[PDB]
């Protein structure tokens, strides 16, 4: 089956950028729609951003004007650019993929995570 | 059609 994979996390500075990557190893799948979940080193998973089949763009509040969605529906790939970090942007960073068809049947996705750090 | 709408509405419930 499908096993949706994160990217481009890492270290950076405060002040700096990141665009994190995600997508399902081999390409075999289309991911239509999409969000970012992240998780804090002692809170609670929150969502960050989302993506529909038409376009549509939402965010949380304490990263719009910083985080940008987007995808590449040429490589099944959907793109999470991080502008202007901050410590409290240090986390783990998660993949969200609804509705994924495969083997004759829909299911909903996850990646392993992502660890991102702002010193 | 219907899935989309399905799709979409998975991501909206986030909120």
């Amino acid at each position: 089956d499908v096993q949706l994979q994160e990217s481009g996390g890492g270290l950076v500075q405060p002040g700096g950028s990141l665009r994190l990557s995600c997508a399902a190893s081999g390409n075999i799948v289309s991911i239509d729609a999409a969000g970012w979940f992240r998780q804090a080193p002692g809170k609670q998973r929150e969502p960050v951003a989302t993506i529909l089949t038409g376009g549509a763009t939402n965010y949380a509040d304490s990263v719009k004007g910083r985080f940008t969605i987007s995808r590449d529906n040429a490589k099944n790939t959907v793109y999470l650019q991080m502008n202007s970090l901050k410590p409290e942007d240090t986390a783990v960073y998660y993949c969200y993929a609804p509705m994924i068809y495969y083997g004759g049947r829909y299911s909903d996705y996850w990646g392993q995570g992502t660890q991102v750090t702002v010193s | 059609a219907v899935e989309r709408y399905l799709k979409d509405q998975q991501l909206l419930g986030i909120w």
